[PDB]
């Protein structure tokens, strides 16, 4: 019944609300108002997918919570799958088996993908009946429109022999390695030819290739044992490579998107890396955000713009965002309210609107669900402005629990 | 309305049956044989008094040729492309469902007699 992902913060958002030309709507795809940085994140969303210039980064700033994470999910949401878009946060870099340019490197890579093609002949029908001589053997393959025997090389027929030998299995045999995997007990049984040739599609990307490249059993992926790829060798030979499939007829390459959130965490020396990072062909396109103003880089007493240095804000785009009215804050609210399942009458959207725009936005869609929630204890089905009330006072926010410390507390 | 008499020649799946080695192995012979004949779709008696009198030696027996090295290539029956698959029923090969359906109709099992 509920699956893994559910209702969250930004999962009203399913991509950029533009026309066909770039032109932002007042409120489409769960997008509302904030055109300047919409159609200002429409134009690099369109040169992501050209992908013929690298390295280009795009900064979104304004105040706190106006969209800011939005547009980028949005982006995101927009590009859609087989491209990759990854989003993280300016912490993640940190780490101890790490150190944060490498940590930087390996999400720029992660950010670029490889486009491979690929044909394979996939076996898939109910098995029959299977022999074995102390070695070869022979197996009886079935499907809803044909059957047919076949005589199994050793390896084959001992994989075959792992299971269960007599009838009922449906398994698939890809005749280029031979791995079997029974579907089930025969889940009904395949319709067409029971071997066809099927085409195998692979966007992996450079992270990925070096990962594997790397070491024997270099699939250390799974739990970031990748310490320190060697940059002499592995690195510099995976570009040269990917270069070489390029213009070959054997791989394309794909850029992807890095999404930096909160990157006034990052240090001077991430910057100073970034700085040559974004020089790089195979450098991909980044987004940034930031909530502080002018504030002290981390590292040293500098004061800079948005806590990024100042020859590496040169190097990027700024876009700014205006802050949220009361129709843009009704109609986010009203969005919101429609992606839950609760409903509010049009007296509590103009209470929540106005409770929203006296402290803060993020405040009015939290209090939705406990608003909700209270109504639906006193036996109701519609939110009322008595309930948003409740609320309001029995959950408190930032600036009303701010002023509320007239009682000392530790420190 | 016009009744469609249907045909009554049906066989019943529990009578069909499946083949075994040495009818294969004789339709093989009979394909053979006829392939190497020119007549209607004798040399026989011929081969016959020759093996009359054959040894080992330098001779026919001795001189043909023989299974060759790279084994046998698995050709389709019907169209003659290259066929991945067998008949449960006789072994003959096929690419696809429509010459299995083809074979079923008009080769499987119905020329062995
Ligand atoms: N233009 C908009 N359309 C729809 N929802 C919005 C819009 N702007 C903000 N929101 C919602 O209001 C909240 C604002 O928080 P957010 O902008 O993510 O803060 P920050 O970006 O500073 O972390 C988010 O949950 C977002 O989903």
């Amino acid at each position: 019944v509920t699956r893994i992902e559910r209702i969250g913060a930004h999962s009203h958002i399913r991509g950029l609300g533009l026309d066909d030309a770039l032109e932002p709507r007042q409120a489409s795809q769960g997008m509302v108002g904030q055109l300047a940085a919409r159609r200002a994140a429409g134009v690099v969303l369109e040169m992501i997918r050209e992908g013929k210039i690298a390295g280009r980064a795009v900064l979104i700033a304004g105040q706190p919570g106006t969209g800011k994470t939005a547009i980028a999910m949005g982006m995101a949401q927009a590009l859609g799958p087989d491209t990759p878009f990854t989003a993280i946060a300016g912490s993640e870099i940190f780490s101890l088996e790490m150190s944060k340019t490498e940590a930087l490197t390996q999400a720029f890579r992660r950010s670029i993908g490889v486009r491979i093609k690929e044909e394979t002949e996939i076996i898939e029908g109910e098995v029959v009946e299977i022999q074995i001589d102390r070695k070869v053997g022979k197996l009886t393959l079935k499907t809803t429109e044909m059957e047919t025997i076949y005589d199994l090389g050793t390896k084959m027929i001992e994989s075959l022999t792992k299971d269960k030998v007599q009838a009922g299995d449906v398994i698939t045999i890809d005749k280029a390695t031979g791995k079997i995997s029974k579907l089930g007990r025969s889940v009904q049984c395949p319709d067409g030819e029971l071997q066809k040739r099927k085409e195998v599609v692979h966007t992996v990307s450079l992270h990925e290739i070096d990962v594997i490249n790397s070491r024997t059993q270099g699939f250390l992926a799974l739990f970031s044992g990748d310490t320190g790829e060697i940059k002499s060798e592995v690195r510099e030979q995976i570009n040269a490579k990917v270069a070489e499939w390029r213009e070959e007829g054997k791989a394309e390459i794909i850029p992807g998107v890095l999404f930096i959130d909160e990157v006034h965490m990052l240090d001077i020396e991430s910057f100073s890396f970034l700085n040559r990072a974004l020089e790089s062909d195979m450098a991909p396109v980044l987004i940034m955000a930031t909530n502080r103003g002018i504030t002290r880089i981390r590292g040293t007493s500098y004061q800079s713009p948005h806590g990024i240095p100042i020859d590496l804000l040169d190097r990027l785009l700024i876009v700014s965002t205006t802050p949220y009215s009361e129709k843009d804050t009704k109609q986010i609210l009203r969005i919101r309210c429609e992606e839950e399942d609760v409903e509010m009458s049009e007296d509590a959207y103009t209470v929540l609107t106005r409770i929203g725009l006296e402290t803060s936005l993020r405040y009015a869609i939290q209090l939705i669900t406990a608003a909700s929630l209270v109504c639906r204890k006193r036996k109701g089905t519609e939110v009322q402005v008595d309930d948003i009330k409740r609320v309001y006072s029995l959950f408190l926010d930032e600036s009303r629990s701010t002023q509320y410390m007239k009682e000392y507390q530790d420190a | 309305m016009v009744e469609k008499k249907t045909s009554v020649r049906s066989q019943d799946p529990g009578q069909r049956r499946v083949l075994d080695r040495a009818a294969r192995q004789r339709r093989i012979n009979r394909q053979l044989e006829a392939l190497e004949n020119d007549n209607f779709q004798n040399f026989q008696a011929l081969l016959e008094e020759q093996n009359l009198s054959v040894a080992e030696g330098p001779n026919y027996l001795t001189a043909c040729a023989g299974p060759p090295s790279r084994p046998q290539r698995p050709f389709c029956a019907v169209c003659g492309f290259p066929s991945p698959y067998t008949c449960v029923s006789c072994g003959a090969r096929y690419c696809t469902v429509r010459c299995l359906g083809t074979h079923q109709e008009t080769r499987c099992l119905k020329w062995t007699v």
